[PDB]
């Protein structure tokens, strides 16, 4: 349990994190285009 | 992009900040907490300044490493201990998150001026739940006795950041690099670092030791164990060198091998004379790793040690762990000899897994690694001043 | 002679490793081992390696290209130390029982061959700081042991005319040596450790006390002479000096000069007045000897002897306060100096030996003789 | 003249005698741990924090340690004539660390006038600014009696401010657009790091010193150290932002680490809970770096009000901050004690500041204590004999 709690801190920072970074890189490649 | 570092340092502090809200509640130790602060963030931090031109990215990245380490590994081993329920913040917390931060710059000593801080802190919040749960296991699960982390803390880190290295390997730097080369006053100021660390390296051993023999024992043992291991790095490093010379990393690291090799059999009644024999072996087998093994890891296996942090943490922390497995044998402790064993084998194993997978997160070109030629500069991050 | 530096390739390794060796040897043997307290019993003797290690390391790191050699070889000094003051204090005040109260005194033991050490670096090997580090250890405990049979005191509590046993010991040795400069981050990194002997030195005046009210009164006595002393020492350096300039060097020197003034009778002190004033006075005594000492080797290490040896007289005085007992210790002064003297004349002579390979008078304060740099022409 | 300092010294020096023997007369081994933190903190953090410029390492470490040391004879005078009201009195651990922390109130001063007084000019204003900080302290805890444990309003905002006056006084229009000495250097701010980890590994002992052992002392300790470990990462994060090119500057990593630190003083003791001290300390270091990047440029240029080592970025600011967070949490119900107790404290200890710093640099503006020329602000060669190697 204290497992999975620890996994689940990870992953909502890894989503947060990688959806901030996808959303940056789909704005970057429409601008620059 | 540029705003990569600040906006993940932001969005980490508020993820602390929220799980201190959520978990966390609310002094014959806090001297000895102070003394393992002190090692945490000056011994390590100045220890790996000995590149001319990446004082300020080792001390900054350090600081910055080591402050978001506590608070992390506060909430990972608070979790761990509580089974994921609210916990009590005491002295002793604190004193395992210092112990956290040094497993991470441990780690970080290996992969020092070929990484961003980005990179760093995403090594560090990676590093900290493997080594937790490592930690966990071993302290609970096979109820070894490392008091003071000889596997757990030292071989972890090392072979952590050995198995980062080597994913993160970089082919135009394995014949070296110009930036990659001490200078004087360098040197100079990597020997704060290394004092700081021998003086306060017993209360390292002893913080979370039981009160009464125990402690004492374990102050002792690491006293005499550092002591010998001076005197036997010193040898040593006269006899590998051209002329009997003195090589300055020697001195800056070996020297404190025997803190490291002492760590499992601490607590236990190995007597003043085996302390010094295992900081002995341990300085001796400190000098020789750097002077063979560091060259043979760069070229052959294709892993590069900037600090050459296998040859202080993750060989006298298998030195130690075999020490403790051999005292346990010896009848100096009433653990399990099998427990010991495992613990060594696992936190090795353990460590390189962890290591396998954070390299393989950080080999993503997003997080601003240095170029082959920028590698060891402070300017690649830093605002460095025109004079010296 | 050849001034490029003799190999010591297998000097110093079988001899360092051989030290070790007889070390262990000798702990097997001879030393055994054996609670609500030990934290704060542990943190005066931490205090001692902590001024031991780093401020006499750095003190001495002011050198422009000796500060590694200076910082590495008070290490090493330190580490050997130890270990020989603790089996010597148990050869000569008696198994050896290992506590922290044991490796607190075998700190201060050690400290007396840093402090001593001061006027040799720069001009020595690492060998011939094996042989001094030894026969200063061994003379120490040998004084010690006469004075305790002699005037019946304890042997742990002749240990308080260390730094002047030091001191003389050191002027001795420095003197029978062949006879033959600084840097601004060397002399910060030299004033970083005077600040760390500074700050913790009223815990060394402290250690030999037990009583928590001698002790306490000797913590207040030394920190409060110790400020008086850096101010006086900092305000007069503008006097005592050709330019009429503030010298580092003479900072870093006389900063401790209170508190080798109440070194001896700090417990003895019964109001700050007094220590101040004696702060105070070590403090002009300090410029005095800047000033004058260079008109008649190592000028911080005269001054060191003339602080300790008015802080003898003083506890000569304030000892009565508190006809027989002033012959008793001015014989007890006496014994120590002519000991002292005699042991360093004894080790001058010893490291004049070929068998050093001592380092050539033409290569007096420079680390490229004992240590690896890159792109060097290396052998003949 | 030429024998003014060492003249100004022993007289203060013998005064200091007189006065311990007329009025000094001497639980202890228990806070003597965090004594000794403290007095490492006072000598070796602030010796070293200001040793950033380049050719000024001698003369900010060297009178640090001077004015440190004549202040903790000053202000253990000066505070136990007032506690003990004109009586004699005992010395005991407690006395010894308000005494450094009298110091520790003088050298923030410093840091604001420093490279361009003369030790002379520092001596006066440890006379004059212990005498102002004690009387501002003894209001602030008997008369209103607010919790001001860990200082943020007494020792940090209070010495930030008296800098910015005695600055103020001292102003020199020749060193507005900028000097060639004031600049760093490589092994001047490794120098800067080590003294800025010995302030930030220490100060917990320096907030939980005074504190009430037990919970309290407690509660103190963690909140100082969560706060700085919250206070490190904003402070990286918003150096990096404000700079060119991202590029971290070493005068945040220097400073505004230790603003978390400055801020949860009012605080430290009170049940702000771990998440409100980790919410303060990323305040203060969002606040510290905005500070040092975009605020002293606007008090250097346009205020008149040269900041050398950009105490108010790091004291002021972080302080008033702790003055602010102090009153809120007094609303919030996590201690006793009035908000308006508290606000009193904190418009008193500016207040008191600025005056008390007005007149402080009046005194030394007056052409007799051999103050530097602009040519030569930031220049060890003044006072010291500089090594010709460096």
């Amino acid at each position: 349990a204290p497992v999975v709690i620890i996994l689940i801190i990870l992953c909502v920072m890894a989503g947060i994190i990688g959806t901030i970074l996808l959303i940056s890189y789909s704005i970057r490649r429409l601008i620059k285009a | 992009m540029r705003f990569t570092f600040p906006l993940m340092a932001i969005v980490l502090e508020i993820a602390m900040i929220v799980l201190f809200g959520l978990f966390v509640e609310y002094f014959e130790l806090y001297p000895l907490f102070q003394d393992v602060h002190v090692m945490i963030f000056v011994g390590f931090g100045f220890l790996m300044t000995f590149l001319k031109k990446y004082g300020f990215s080792s001390v900054g990245i350090n600081l910055l490493v080591a402050a978001l380490g506590l608070q992390w590994g506060t909430i990972v081993q608070g979790i761990l201990q509580s089974q994921g329920q609210k916990f009590n913040i005491g002295i002793k917390n604190m004193i395992n998150a210092d112990f956290s931060a040094a497993t991470v710059l441990i780690s970080f000593g290996a992969v020092l001026g070929k990484t961003s801080p980005t990179q760093m802190l995403i090594m560090t919040i990676l590093e900290i739940v493997f080594f937790a749960h490592n930690e966990y296991l071993v302290s609970e699960i096979f109820k070894a006795s490392d008091i003071g982390a000889s596997m757990t803390i030292h071989a972890f880190g090392a072979y952590f950041g050995l198995a980062v290295a080597g994913i993160l390997y970089r082919s135009g730097l394995r014949k070296g690099h110009e930036n990659e080369e001490s200078a004087y006053y360098s040197d100079l100021f990597a020997m704060i670092g290394t004092l700081f660390l021998w003086m306060f390296w017993p209360s390292f051993n002893s913080a979370i030791a039981e009160p009464g023999d125990k402690q004492c024992r374990a102050i002792v043992n690491t006293y005499f164990s550092l002591a010998a291991c001076v005197l036997t790095a010193f040898a040593f490093s006269s006899l590998v060198e051209h002329r009997g010379k003195l090589n300055m990393v020697h001195i800056q690291n070996a020297t404190l091998a025997g803190g490291v090799a002492v760590g499992t059999c601490a607590d236990m009644a190995i007597h003043p004379f085996g302390s010094m024999i295992i900081g002995s072996i341990a300085g001796m087998v400190s000098v020789l790793g750097y002077k063979f093994l560091t060259p043979l890891f760069t070229t052959k296996l294709r892993i590069h040690d900037t600090c050459g942090v296998h040859n202080l943490h993750g060989l006298p922390g298998v030195v130690g762990g075999l020490a403790g497995i051999v005292a346990v044998a010896m009848g100096a402790s009433n653990t399990s000899m099998a427990m010991q064993a495992a613990a060594l084998g696992s936190s090795i194993g353990t460590a390189v897994v962890g290591g396998l997978m954070t390299g393989l997160i950080l080999k993503l070109p997003l997080w601003g690694q240095p170029s082959d030629q920028n590698c060891y500069d402070d300017s690649v991050y830093w605002k460095v001043p025109k004079t010296r | 002679s050849s001034k490029y530096p003799r190999s010591v390739r297998r000097c110093l390794p079988l001899w360092a490793l051989t030290l070790e060796a007889a070390l262990i040897l000798l702990f097997y043997f001879f030393t055994h081992y054996d609670q609500k307290g030990l934290v704060a019993s542990y943190q005066v003797g931490q205090d001692l390696t902590v001024m031991a290690a780093l401020g006499l390391g750095f003190l001495t790191s002011n050198f422009r290209r000796h500060s590694w050699s200076s910082v590495a070889f008070n290490l090493f000094m330190l580490a050997l130390g130890v270990q020989w003051a603790i089996l010597l204090d148990g050869f000569l005040s008696q198994k050896v029982v290992i506590t922290l109260f044991s490796i607190r005194l075998a700190t201060m033991s050690a400290m007396s061959v840093l402090i001593s050490a001061g006027a040799v670096l720069g001009k020595v090997n690492l060998a011939q700081l094996v042989v001094m580090v030894l026969v200063e250890v061994t003379a120490l405990g040998t004084l010690r042991m006469v004075i305790s049979n002699i005037f019946n005191t304890d042997y742990h509590m002749n240990l308080r005319h260390f730094y002047v046993f030091a001191a003389y010991f050191g002027l001795t040795v420095a003197w029978c040596l062949p006879k033959p400069q600084r840097a601004t981050i060397p002399s910060l990194s030299a004033m970083l450790g005077a600040l760390f002997l500074w700050m913790f030195w009223p815990s060394v005046n402290s250690p030999l006390l037990r009583s928590p009210i001698q002790r306490k009164n000797a913590m207040f006595n030394t920190y409060y002479a110790l400020a008086v002393s850096v101010v006086t020492a900092i305000s007069g350096s503008s006097l005592a000096h050709p330019q009429r300039k503030i010298s580092m060097t003479y900072v870093h020197s006389a900063v401790l000069a209170g508190g080798v003034a109440v070194g001896t009778s700090c417990h003895l002190i019964p109001s700050p007045w007094l220590a101040m004033v004696l702060g105070l006075v070590a403090g002009l005594i300090s410029i005095g000897g800047a000033k004058c000492l260079p008109v008649c080797i190592s000028v911080m290490h005269s001054i060191f002897s003339l602080l300790g040896l008015l802080g003898e007289i003083t506890y000569i005085v304030l000892l009565v306060l508190h006809g027989f007992q002033v012959l008793l210790s001015i014989g007890e002064l006496s014994l120590a100096i002519v000991i002292a003297l005699t042991s360093g004349l004894l080790t001058g002579l010893l490291l004049n030996l070929k068998i050093w390979k001592a380092p050539h008078v033409a290569k007096y304060f420079d680390d490229q003789v004992f240590w690896k740099f890159p792109h060097l022409a290396v052998g003949f």
